[PDB]
């Protein structure tokens, strides 16, 4: 089956055992594949996004963290527990291309 | 404790407790595209620009 | 006429405190008027939320912000 | 025969109708190298000053004189090509300098007669030449760079396209500037708009209403270039539709000689197709647009219009 | 989603066709007239990374290498290392 | 004559009283200048120039002799009379430079030189003087200067020669130039005077050699500098305040194109608020009107806008969509297309573009090669070639493997190819604005086949390289970029 992301998707991220991330264009849409439809969407970014990763079950008060870099130095942390709502953000001056968490 | 970063015709594995260059793969011809580890932490793949 | 409107819209669509302070450094009342004229209403609502927030965070900033 | 002004004064002290016979006798005495070469120079300069000066005598009294001068130029050119080519090169330099000094105030119907004399005299179908190719790019710039805001420059461009249509009737090439000229002259005629703003025409003072009979006895080409392009400031509608039919006739002539062999003729003529369909939509009688539409529909059904084979090469040994 | 980055094929320095997909020390070796240790010393006096390829080494570094290699006695190169 | 006699008398010389009388004559020279505006002594102004030189010499002598440094007996009179005479002479020079609507070259040059010497001596024996003289010069105007429509901003005689021999040499006056115009823009009447004489500052600023230009150095006018190199940031503040006021007040079309060109090339290194110039450039690029002359500011607008994105990463939504919108035959016929295509190179050199984008751009430019002048053709053949070179995933749009036939196939496939070739249609739409949505991949370039059937030998040779296999990658667009009709004439003759 397909899930239409009109602007060019650049990263596919299997966060949950039931959910994925369309990480492309200015926004990013988090889908549930078991329901086969977008559970939430976040257009919280300036430039077209370029990176998104996920980390879970580690030494943190927030259990699940979602990092997303969007080509300005701007990496933003959301959380699927709070429906992918903004939790933090860093800005590095150079246009960020990649991001990774331990 | 380690992580690989793609670069100009080179993959650089850095450490974490030291954050220094541990390994430099430079046997390539052109710029590496992808760098991904295995599920067992020993074998990595590097997508290049030659196909 | 020399606004900062597109920059206000970009920053309030994608929050960055650095862009917020760098555009808040302005004080020229004609620029204030023309920006909030050619500014979106809901973007202005969340901007006024951010304004009350930054006034409370650093009350010393509220001098040029009392006219905004 | 040794100086331009001297030879011109001699011919004028004689008689401009019998100056042909006078110069012919002078050339005969000279032939009976340097003298004849200077004679060629001063005679081409004198006929160019004649074409600059007068057109008042009709085809029974002036054009026979001009063709006699053209034939003695033909003899001197079948005998001499070196000094002739040098003279045409110097004329290129002086006319480009005149262009630079005055964009339009320093152009000449004599220069038009010069370009036609070159196009009839020299080897027309050559690719590279010391005279043709600089004159070809000079005609190209002369067409493209003039500010089209008068019927005199419109007619200048029309007879320029006529000369290059002979050039590519024999040599069979293609001019995107002449395509742009067709679109520009058609938009300047039908500015009177919503569908064409990409042409960037100049002035909005001339146009085309529906008041023309365009009959068979209506004005055909019949170009009196020193008469029409000097008297068209008084502007009646018959001269306007005449010059419209002239640029259309040269368009269809260029079509039927080279543009049918041009592979891109469909998208070459697509703006001309939309333009002439608008012509027929607004005027609803025009037989030559109808026939040209018929010809281009025949060409768009006969043309392959398939992707090409540009990257089809034999394997190397 | 546009990303802008900061390469060259076979190139011309001191009238010699030098490949761009090779190491820089041995590229300055295949420059005619000069060899391995001289090339190494010129890259050292130009202060460049020897593990770079010749598609790297941007033009100001390249003209620095040319200036150093064409004025050798003026760049701390001894006369016994000179040819 | 009489002026020369008075000059000789003042030179030979109650000497102060005689000099005062001579200064009164040189101040009545203002009424003489009014008469010169009527008629410059049967159109010559030789006597006026002689009187001006005499006044300059007398001012030099007065500055060498009488001063107001020491005070004693009758010092008030003996110093203030000389000071007021110097002020009156400077005022006469200023008014002569100011009210001369008539083109008086010699008189205007005499006024400028007298003001120069007077400013030097005025510093050394007294910025305020500069206020007065720039007020005089900016009140000066003529019809040959106002509203230059073809090229340039203002063909002043007086103010332009004032810049070409007075402004671009001394950085100390340059700081006291920009620092005063802020005070002058705080004055309402003189602010209105500036906004009326908007082009005069453009003729002042097109000279590339401001104090912020660190590539070269400037000499010093006054032998004692009053802290002219205080802050480069404050110099840029004066520059940017004057420029924001000028761009907000009383613009026009030719001066808009000129200001935008100098804003791309010279102003940004001299500037301090790229966010203010960023919104100005968004207005300049999004300004879309039915005016055929105002419809072509997007070119250098997008140029400076891209410079601003490269300095700091802003955003312009639907960026290559607006590129596809603005690529026009008007760009083919304007003369900023060389620098616009340099911008097009650093635009399309991205590694995230795709087959649809490249097919749309190559196809639109193929239609423009079908209708474009030939110097533009030899400019834009490199773009088709090298852009097909950097993206080989679109190369099928030059030859189709299913449409090429060979004898070594089955007659079933021959009949299939025949019915598919009869089934083939052209699916490209020029009217669709989305280049990703334009189906330009299925359409080949019969227009490039026309370019193979061009008329010029060099253009035909370039298209024959296009027909030949693409063997190389570096094409040197800068060499194959800037050619003209006259340049092609000279090259074919050479």
């Amino acid at each position: 089956y397909s899930l239409n992301h009109d602007q060019p998707v650049e990263n596919v991220i299997a966060v949950s055992p039931t959910q994925i991330v369309s990480c492309g264009g200015n926004n990013f849409k988090v889908w549930d594949l078991t329901s086969n439809k977008k559970l939430y969407e976040r257009g919280n970014f300036n430039k077209a996004v370029t990176c998104l990763d996920y980390v879970e079950n580690f030494d943190s008060p927030m259990q699940s963290a979602l990092i997303a870099s969007s080509l300005d130095g701007h990496v933003k942390v959301f959380d699927p527990l709070d429906n992918f709502q903004v939790k933090f953000g860093w800005k590095f001056s150079g246009p960020v291309l990649s991001c990774a968490v331990s | 404790h380690d992580f690989a970063v793609t670069s100009s015709t080179r993959v650089q594995i850095f450490s974490s407790r030291t954050r220094q260059v541990i390994k430099t793969f430079s046997r390539f011809k052109d710029v590496v595209y992808s760098a991904s580890f295995r599920s067992d932490g020993k074998l990595l793949c590097a997508g290049d620009a030659t196909g | 006429t020399g606004t900062v409107t597109v920059i206000l819209s970009q920053a309030l669509q994608s929050n960055d405190h650095s862009l917020l302070e760098t555009v808040l450094n302005n004080r020229d009342e004609r620029v204030i008027r023309d920006t909030i004229f050619r500014l979106k209403p809901a973007l202005a609502v969340i901007l006024l939320e951010r304004l009350a927030e930054r006034i409370a965070r650093q009350t010393h900033r509220q001098g040029p912000l009392n006219v905004w | 025969r040794t100086h331009d002004a001297l030879l011109d004064q001699v011919k004028k002290l004689d008689l401009d109708d019998h100056p042909k016979i006078v110069k012919n006798i002078i050339k005969a005495y000279q032939p009976k190298k340097e003298k004849l070469g200077k004679f060629t120079a001063v005679l081409l300069r004198h006929i160019i000053f004649l074409s600059n000066q007068n057109y008042l005598k009709n085809v029974q009294s002036f054009k026979r004189t001009q063709n006699a001068l053209i034939s003695i130029l033909k003899s001197l050119s079948e005998k001499y090509n070196r000094e002739l080519s040098e003279e045409c090169r110097d004329y290129i330099n002086e006319m480009q300098a005149r262009y630079k000094k005055n964009h339009f105030d320093a152009l000449s119907n004599g220069d038009l007669v010069f370009f036609s004399i070159i196009g009839i005299l020299f080897s027309t179908s050559d690719q590279y030449h010391l005279v043709i190719t600089p004159a070809l790019i000079l005609m190209s710039q002369f067409l493209e760079q003039i500010k089209f805001n008068s019927l005199k420059r419109i007619a200048f461009g029309a007879v320029l396209v006529r000369i290059v249509s002979q050039y590519q009737r024999i040599s069979k090439r293609y001019i995107p500037e002449v395509v742009y000229f067709f679109q520009k002259i058609l938009l300047t005629f039908i500015v009177e708009p919503l569908d064409f703003e990409n042409i960037r025409l100049d002035s909005y003072e001339l146009g085309l209403p529906l008041d023309v009979d365009f009959t068979k006895k209506r004005s055909t080409i019949i170009p009196l270039h020193t008469l029409s392009t000097m008297d068209t400031e008084a502007h009646p509608v018959d001269q306007c539709v005449s010059v419209l039919l002239n640029v259309m006739e040269s368009l269809d002539a260029t079509i039927s000689t080279v543009w049918k062999s041009l592979p891109a003729f469909n998208e070459i003529i697509l703006p001309i197709q939309q333009l002439l369909s608008a012509y027929t939509s607004k005027y609803s009688d025009f037989e030559k647009p109808r026939n040209i539409l018929n010809k281009v529909e025949k060409l768009t059904k006969f043309t392959e219009h398939i992707p090409l084979a540009l990257q089809n090469h034999k394997p190397v040994s | 989603s546009l990303v802008v980055q900061e390469f060259q094929h076979i190139l011309r320095l001191l009238n010699t066709n030098v490949d761009g997909n090779i190491k820089i020390v041995y590229a300055l070796t295949t420059i005619k007239g000069v060899g391995r240790r001289y090339s190494n010393l010129v890259c050292k006096k130009a202060d460049v990374d020897l593990h770079k390829r010749a598609g790297e080494l941007t033009q100001e570094e390249l003209e620095r290498i040319v200036q150093i290699m064409q004025n050798p006695t003026h760049y701390k190169i001894p006369a016994w290392f000179l040819n | 004559m009489v002026l020369l006699i008075s000059e000789i008398k003042d030179i030979a010389k109650k000497q102060y009283n005689s000099i005062i009388k001579l200064i009164n004559e040189l101040v009545i020279p203002e009424n003489v200048t009014q008469l010169e505006e009527d008629e410059t002594e049967k159109n010559l102004r030789f006597l006026v120039m002689s009187l001006f030189q005499i006044f300059r010499k007398l001012f030099s002598r007065g500055d060498l002799t009488l001063p107001s440094s020491k005070k004693s007996t009758l010092e008030k009179e003996q110093f203030v009379n000389w000071c007021r005479k110097v002020y009156e002479a400077f005022k006469t020079k200023l008014l002569a430079i100011i009210s001369d609507i008539p083109f008086e070259t010699s008189l205007g040059l005499d006024s400028l030189d007298v003001y120069l010497q007077l400013a030097e001596l005025e510093s050394t024996h007294f910025n305020k003087t500069f206020r007065k003289l720039i007020i005089a010069l900016w009140s000066s105007n003529m019809g040959e200067i106002e509203d230059v429509k073809s090229s340039g901003a203002s063909e002043n005689l007086i103010i332009v020669e004032f810049t070409e021999k007075y402004y671009t040499k001394f950085a100390d006056i340059q700081y006291y130039f920009q620092s005063e115009f802020n005070q002058l823009l705080e004055d309402p009447a003189y602010q209105d005077l500036l906004l009326k004489n908007v082009g005069k500052w453009l003729a002042l600023v097109n000279h590339d050699k401001h104090c912020s230009s660190v590539d070269a150095d400037l000499e010093i006018f006054v032998p004692n500098p009053p802290q002219a190199i205080e802050n480069e940031s404050k110099f840029k503040s004066n520059f940017e305040k004057n420029w924001l006021s000028l761009l907000n007040g009383q613009l026009s079309l030719q001066q808009y194109k000129s200001i935008l060109l100098i804003l791309h090339k010279r102003i940004i290194p001299h500037f301090h608020t790229p966010t203010k110039l960023m919104d100005f450039l968004t207005d300049s690029y999004n300004l879309q009107s039915s005016n055929k002359n105002a419809g072509v500011v997007p070119i250098l607008a997008l140029n400076g806008l891209f410079e601003l994105m490269k300095r700091f990463n802003l955003e312009y939504p639907n960026f290559y969509m607006k590129l596809y919108q603005i690529i026009n035959p008007d760009l083919m016929h304007v003369k900023y297309r060389a620098r616009f295509f340099r911008l097009m190179d650093v635009f399309l050199s991205s590694t995230h573009l795709s087959a649809h984008l490249v097919a749309s751009f190559i196809k639109k430019l193929a239609r423009l090669t079908l209708e474009s002048p030939p110097s533009a053709i030899v400019t834009v053949i490199p773009f088709i070639y090298n852009l097909i070179r950097k993206h080989p995933n679109c190369m099928i749009m030059l030859h189709n493997p299913a449409f090429i036939s060979n004898p070594f196939q089955t007659p079933d496939q021959v009949a299939n190819l025949k019915t598919l070739k009869e089934n083939y249609v052209d699916p490209f739409d020029v009217h669709e604005s989305d280049p990703e949505l334009t189906h330009a991949l299925d359409s080949s370039l019969w227009e490039l086949a026309s370019l193979m059937e061009h008329y010029h030998p060099n253009v035909a040779t370039l298209a024959k390289i296009f027909a030949q296999p693409f063997k190389k990658l570096s094409y040197n667009m800068e060499d194959f970029l800037d050619w003209n009709y006259d340049s092609l004439l000279n090259a074919e003759s050479s």
